[PDB]
């Protein structure tokens, strides 16, 4: 019923945010024809709204070294990390942000010219003994704007074939092979078929799934639906970043910077508490614990403003030239959406659902994997990178201006990757003729869906649902629940109801389909929640509230009994989901401790997390 | 118990055969309603007429997406502040004089199209060091892009000028011209001159008299009628 | 992989055969004082440039000189009220023009480009057209 | 030359410049000294003027050559009439002179 248009080329990117427009032009420097699918286009994607910056050890704010920025990853991560590729991402580190400066990246400057770097969020020197650590260049506060912005126009100048406004489907996959994938033009309704012998996944997180979150209407998850539909797994999707200071009400963000410029968190007392949970690193801990940090303070009875349900961030101590400076952005964005001077009063601010650290696993090379029988496997012509995959470089916890360096970095390993095992020109793989026709009568079906939910209806229950059932603070028994009424919402959506029966900019159809992928990533999520059974980085149980590793860190290791790989936690969830009747099961693969290199950059044990 | 504000939105259907431009009304209830007009047209959109579609996604006034023609005068319907006076019917129209895809969703082909055509990326005359170190520049040659870089290329600006109506097929409008502007005083940009003998024709550039209603309309706050004076300032006194 | 000359060629042949309809513009924008500023030196413009050439073609075409139709109206002995009319109308363009010719001179050296410099600029403009309206039509 | 289109935003500039320059030499020194000058400065002014609202409000090809045409005819003529009477008749300062003193 629907016209199809068929496409091949060498490779094919369903992204436009930082990490896709890295591959996506730099499989055309390789000499590969290349087409980037995007259902937006390019400067709109989340990354343009990124602020704080991007990791980097450049040394031009004191002598660093990148083996420290390893090491503060790692113990960020909670050592739910792969160690072999946070080891690729902090050593190129240096080289990414060069690059983007070469590109014409406008950071901002010190006195000798090079690029100004603030401090962050658990970010060290003499890997964690030798102070603060000032690694995160910045444009400002308007970072992901000016990267965004910077790789579009880099990307201009090369034969990427861009296809805006094309919503992807679902994935071309045969024999465990993707062949590329299957999208819906918007502008004009078509259906379009993309063969291609490689595929890269970049289409960013799943923040809508709650109710709350600093996330874009668009971040919807699609490609990690895409992979789950596929009967591929997704790992470690119950990890969900709450950022410290999301403005209150509108959710929007304000930056860490704020922080790492002079910035503090004040109580309804005006005490600065993260002095008492973190003495040493204070309002500069890593993510989890300022967020748990500022849920105790409120739970308690401490909480600002009227109904008690915020705290403040205070920034009207700083002079007023640092703050038009460094923090131009947040400093229009707290008027506009809170009526607040930055310069004589303190901005409310409240933990707000903001990253996913769990996504489709990749290893270093950018490459998914599956896992059978205790081996990774790769599966042939799939590749992912960005906020969509899990490396995992964040494991159980992301350092502030590391998902930027993790776009640039791996979005461009993703097109090295490609250019050392396949040839431009190759034959492209032969799918067969009615490969994706299941995803366009799954179309149909939504744009005539005439049920008693609508989807508006539908997406709300979801969220409210996630909101209170897999918060900061999670137990057995409200995680439970949040399954139980999860599921309900699952087959529910069998009584959609829409109204927009054009397909020429549907977007009743549009938010319908993105529904359908917020659903998988929500199920996996509170799933994967309720079976990890331990407290790791911003999974926090309060019925299990230790961290339950393989050994005993906390104690000599000297006369240990090490604990089987099925009674310990420090491993991967990698989940699953039959999309017809919802059901999730749920396997576990070992993390990655190794690096690229002992003798270059030594392997961090498993340790106490203390900031 | 309540706050009915009337909502008057322009509407077009190409799936409809023979549906011409209308007018449509929507009430709304502020006491259930965010601050901003965005709000106001996702709660429409989710609660009263799911067909109404518009371009979104930040809701905070960076992506640009979201621009459209709001009470006369263009602006980011995420940062445009609802009209609290019940008495008035705020009219939303699409970006001006542009060709509609449906509803309020104009075609921009035209507009990111000019944004390439003055190649927007630094250039060198020795591109072999790229990737090797970084670029020096001082803090007093960043702060003149300062104004410049923070364009969110929402056309809101361009979809203002008088010159841009009559003349958008070859008139750049000021937010692409800005934007070459910024590219112009790049200290770490080799190719100066080449980008202002691009404007050596009596449309490209000079279209623009000066009329101001871009920098008027600008969300972001910048001043591209300014930055296009400075241009033609520049176009009158360098040498080949 | 298309480059922008080919966009913009596919943009209007795609639209022009299209049936989409193009957004309104004149009946819907807001008005401004700068707005209406602008057109109305242009409006000036016009208006001195073909009075220009009207005088210039009667003195091509009119089989007397300037001096006798000078003296054809003096003798009408016409009211001060009714001078008075057609010395402001006849220098009131001339005045605006110039005032807000010289405004446009300002731009083009860089100056005065903050918004509210160019409202500032504008009402200069329009009580510097008033003023020196009224003292050239009293002489 | 591949200059041409900002050496004529400069002519533009440096013609209003001087006309407007004349209107006090008019009043100081009326004369065929600023007869003929005004209309050098008037005549060009005006065809570039009304060149530009050609250039933005009259489009197709051979719409624009028609429009042009008839500019350079009424450039011209309003030029050549301007000096007829300034060297047979009182002059266009003089005559300013006898039409206010009504
Ligand atoms: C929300 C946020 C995140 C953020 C930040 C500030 C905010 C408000 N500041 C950061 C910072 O200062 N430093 C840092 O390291 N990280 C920061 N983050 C997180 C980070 O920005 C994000 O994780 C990252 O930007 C994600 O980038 P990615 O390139 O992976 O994805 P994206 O930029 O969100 O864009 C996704 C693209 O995918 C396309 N897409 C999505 N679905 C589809 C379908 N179905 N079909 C086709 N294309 C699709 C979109 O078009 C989009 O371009
Ligand atoms: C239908 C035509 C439409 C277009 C009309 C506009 C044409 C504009 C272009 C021509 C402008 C030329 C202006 C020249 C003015 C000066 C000429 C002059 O000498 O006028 C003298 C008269 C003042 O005379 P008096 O008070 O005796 O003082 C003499 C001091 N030496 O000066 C005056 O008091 C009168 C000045 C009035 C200027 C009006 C210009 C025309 C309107
Ligand atoms: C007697 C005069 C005549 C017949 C005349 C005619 C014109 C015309 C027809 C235009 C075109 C307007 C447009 O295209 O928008 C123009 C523009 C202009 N005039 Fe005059 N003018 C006269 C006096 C003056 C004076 C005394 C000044 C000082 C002046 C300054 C300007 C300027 C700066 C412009 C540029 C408009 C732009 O930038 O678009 N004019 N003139
Ligand atoms: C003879 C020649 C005469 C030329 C002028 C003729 C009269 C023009 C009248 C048009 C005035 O139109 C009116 O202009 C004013 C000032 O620009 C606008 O006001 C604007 O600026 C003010 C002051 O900052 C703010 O309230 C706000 O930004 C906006 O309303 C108003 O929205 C518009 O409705
Ligand atoms: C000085 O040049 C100009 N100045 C103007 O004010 C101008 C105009 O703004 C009007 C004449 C155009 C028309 C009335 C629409 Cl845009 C109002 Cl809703 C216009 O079209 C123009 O030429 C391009
Ligand atoms: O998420 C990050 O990496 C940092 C971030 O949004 C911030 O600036 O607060
Ligand atoms: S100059 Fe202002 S209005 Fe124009 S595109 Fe840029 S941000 Fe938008
Ligand atoms: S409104 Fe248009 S005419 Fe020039 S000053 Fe701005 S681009
Ligand atoms: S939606 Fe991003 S600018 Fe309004
Ligand atoms: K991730």
């Amino acid at each position: 019923q629907y016209p199809v248009v068929d496409h091949e080329f060498d490779a094919v990117v369903v992204g436009a945010g930082g990490a896709g427009l890295r591959a996506a032009f730099g499989l055309s420097e390789a000499g590969f024809n290349t087409a980037c699918v995007t259902k937006l286009f390019p400067t709109r994607s989340h990354t343009v709204a990124a602020q704080g910056g991007i990791n980097a050890a450049l040394g031009n704010m004191e002598d660093d070294n990148w083996r420290w920025h390893f090491y503060d990853t790692v113990k960020g991560s909670d050592w739910l990390g792969d160690q072999d590729a946070i080891h690729y991402m902090t050593e190129q580190a240096p080289a990414a942000v060069i690059e983007l400066e070469n590109y014409g990246m406008p950071f901002s400057r010190t006195e000798e010219g090079k690029i100004y770097q603030r401090a962050f969020g658990g970010q060290s020197l003499q890997f964690g003994k030798g102070g603060q650590a000032h690694r995160c260049c910045c444009v400002a506060d308007r970072t992901g704007h000016s990267l965004l912005h910077t790789l579009y126009g880099r990307s201009l100048r090369y034969d990427t074939s861009y296809f805006v406004e094309y919503f992807a489907l679902d994935l071309l996959m045969e024999n465990g092979e993707c062949r590329g994938v299957i999208a819906l033009c918007i502008e004009d309704g078509t259906i379009h078929r993309f063969r291609a012998k490689n595929t890269v996944i970049a289409t960013g997180g799943y923040g809508r799934t709650y109710f709350s979150c600093t996330s874009a209407h668009t971040s919807t998850g699609d490609g990690t639906a895409m992979v789950t539909r596929a009967g591929l797994p997704c790992q470690d999707l119950e990890f969900v970043q709450f950022h410290p200071t999301g403005i209150y009400g509108a959710g929007c963000l304000i930056t860490e910077g704020c922080r790492g410029e002079g910035g503090i968190l004040i109580n309804s007392q005006g005490e600065r508490f993260m002095e008492r949970y973190a003495p040493v690193a204070k309002d500069l801990a890593s993510r989890d614990v300022v967020s748990r940090s500022m849920t105790i303070e409120i739970r308690e009875g401490r909480g600002c403003g009227p109904e008690k349900d915020h705290v403040y961030l205070q920034l009207h101590h700083l002079p007023p030239q640092q703050l038009a400076t460094r923090l131009p952005g947040i400093s229009e964005t707290a008027m506009i959406f809170a009526g607040v001077d930055v310069t004589k009063e303190p901005i409310p601010v409240l933990p707000t659902v903001h990253y996913n650290m769990g996504g489709i696993p990749t290893n270093y090379k950018g490459q998914v994997i599956t896992h059978v029988n205790g081996e990774d496997k790769v599966v042939p012509g799939l590749y992912a990178c960005g906020e969509a995959a899990s490396a995992s470089v964040h494991g159980a916890n992301r350092l502030g201006a590391n998902s930027l360096l993790d776009l640039v970095v791996f979005g461009r390993a993703c097109a090295l990757t490609i250019a050392e095992t396949c040839k431009p020109g190759e034959p492209v793989p032969s799918i067969k003729p009615n490969a994706g026709e299941e995803s366009v009568a799954n179309l149909d079906k939504l744009r005539f869906a005439d049920g008693t939910i609508r989807t508006s209806e539908a997406r709300l229950n979801m969220q409210k649902t996630m909101q209170s059932h897999a918060a900061v603070f999670r137990t057995g028994s409200i995680l439970q629940e949040g399954c139980e009424k999860l599921s309900q919402i699952y087959r529910d959506l069998a009584h959609l109801k829409t109204f927009d029966r054009g397909i020429v900019w549907n977007t009743d159809l549009v938010e319908t389909l993105e529904l359908q992928n917020l659903m998988l990533c929500a199920l996996q999520t509170i799933y994967g929640a309720e079976a990890r059974k331990e407290s790791r980085g911003a999974h926090a149980r309060e019925d299990y509230k230790l961290r339950i590793d393989e050994f005993d860190y906390s104690k000599p290791l000297q006369g240990q009994q090490k604990r089987p790989f099925e009674e310990h936690w420090r491993k991967h969830t990698l989940s699953y989901v039959d999309v017809k009747s919802g059901k999730v099961t749920l396997k576990y693969r070992p993390v990655i401790d190794r690096t690229l290199n002992e003798e270059d950059c030594s392997s961090v044990p498993p340790a106490i997390r203390s900031y | 118990t309540s706050r009915i504000k009337k909502f008057s939105i322009y509407r077009w259907d190409p799936d409809k055969p023979g549906d011409k431009p209308r007018m449509q009304t929507y009430e709304v209830d502020l006491n259930k309603c965010g601050p901003m007009v965005l709000d106001a047209l996702i709660k429409i959109k989710n609660e009263l007429d799911s067909t109404l579609t518009f371009r979104r996604s930040c809701r905070e006034g960076i992506c640009g997406s979201c621009a459209m023609n709001i009470a006369g005068g263009n602006t980011l319907a995420c940062t445009k502040k609802i009209d609290p006076d019940l008495s008035k019917t705020t009219k939303i129209y699409p970006l001006p004089h542009m060709y509609v895809v449906k509803d309020l969703v104009p075609d921009l082909s035209n507009f990111y199209a000019q944004y390439k055509s003055i190649e927007p990326y630094l250039k060198k005359k020795d591109e072999s060091k790229q990737g090797k170190e970084q670029y020096l520049q001082s803090i007093e040659d960043r702060q003149k892009l300062d104004g410049l870089y923070e364009c969110i290329l929402c056309a809101c600006c361009s979809t203002s000028c008088p010159s841009y109506w009559w003349n958008g097929d070859k008139y750049l409008g000021p937010a692409v011209l800005m934007q070459a502007y910024r590219w112009m005083i790049d200290s770490r940009d080799d190719y100066t001159e080449e980008r202002l003998a691009q404007l050596q024709d009596p449309f490209s550039l000079y279209r623009c008299h000066t009329i101001m209603n871009c920098t008027r309309t600008c969300p972001k706050g910048l001043n591209p009628g300014k930055a296009i004076a400075e241009i033609k300032k520049m176009m009158a006194t360098y040498k080949e | 992989a298309t480059t922008a000359k080919e966009e913009m060629a596919r943009f209007w042949e795609k639209n022009t055969k299209s049936s989409r309809p193009l957004s309104p513009h004149i009946s819907i924008y807001k008005w401004s004082l700068p707005m209406a500023m602008s057109i109305t030196h242009r409006g000036t413009g016009v208006a001195l440039s073909l009075g220009v050439s009207l005088f210039s073609l009667a003195a091509l075409l009119l089989p007397e000189q300037f001096p006798h139709y000078v003296a054809v109206v003096k003798s009408l002995s016409l009211s001060p009220a009714l001078i008075y009319s057609a010395k402001f109308a006849l220098v009131f363009p001339l005045s605006y023009h110039t005032w807000n010719g010289i405004r446009h001179l300002v731009w083009d050296m860089g100056k005065g480009f903050k918004l509210s410099q160019v409202e500032q600029s504008g009402v200069v403009v329009l009580i510097l057209t008033l003023l020196s309206s009224a003292a050239i039509a009293a002489m | 030359s591949s200059k041409a289109a900002s050496l004529h935003w400069t002519s533009e500039r440096a013609v209003s410049a001087l006309l407007l320059g004349l209107l006090p030499a008019a009043y100081l020194y009326p004369g065929p000294a600023v007869d003929y000058s005004l209309a050098a400065a008037l005549t060009l002014h005006g065809h570039w003027g009304l060149g530009q609202v050609i250039t933005d409000y009259v489009h197709g090809d051979t719409p624009i050559k028609v429009a042009n045409t008839g500019l350079y005819v009424l450039s011209a003529i309003t030029f050549t009439g301007l000096c007829y009477f300034n060297y047979y008749d009182v002059g266009i300062c003089k005559a300013v002179a006898m039409l206010w003193s009504i």
